[PDB]
């Protein structure tokens, strides 16, 4: 393949894993705090059952 | 003397339009917009145009 083809796709392939890394730290504290939420609702539940 | 400078007069000026080579023409654009290309618009990057 061509030079500047091959440092678009290298630019581009960086900026994909830097939005990919961030997205999914969003996601994964998203997921933390809502997991949270559902387990301190659920204690009771558990200590119940 | 007169007739070597006519002859090579004929070879030259049919050297450059005809007998011509030129590059390969390997095609790559960065902007996103354009979406059909000439395939004539081509030209080498200007270090290879300088050294030539």
């Amino acid at each position: 393949k061509g030079p500047k083809e091959l440092e678009s796709i290298n630019a581009s392939m960086k900026s994909d894993i830097e939005n990919v890394r961030q997205e999914v730290s969003s996601y994964k504290e998203k997921w933390l705090r809502d997991a949270e939420i559902f387990g301190k609702i659920t204690s009771i539940f558990k200590e119940e059952l | 003397t007169f007739e070597h400078l006519n002859r090579d007069t004929l070879r030259y000026i049919n050297l450059l339009k005809r007998l011509s080579v030129d590059l390969a023409k390997q095609v790559e654009v960065s902007d996103p917009s354009v979406t059909v290309y000439e395939m004539d618009k081509w030209v080498p990057s200007e270090k290879l145009q300088g050294i030539l």
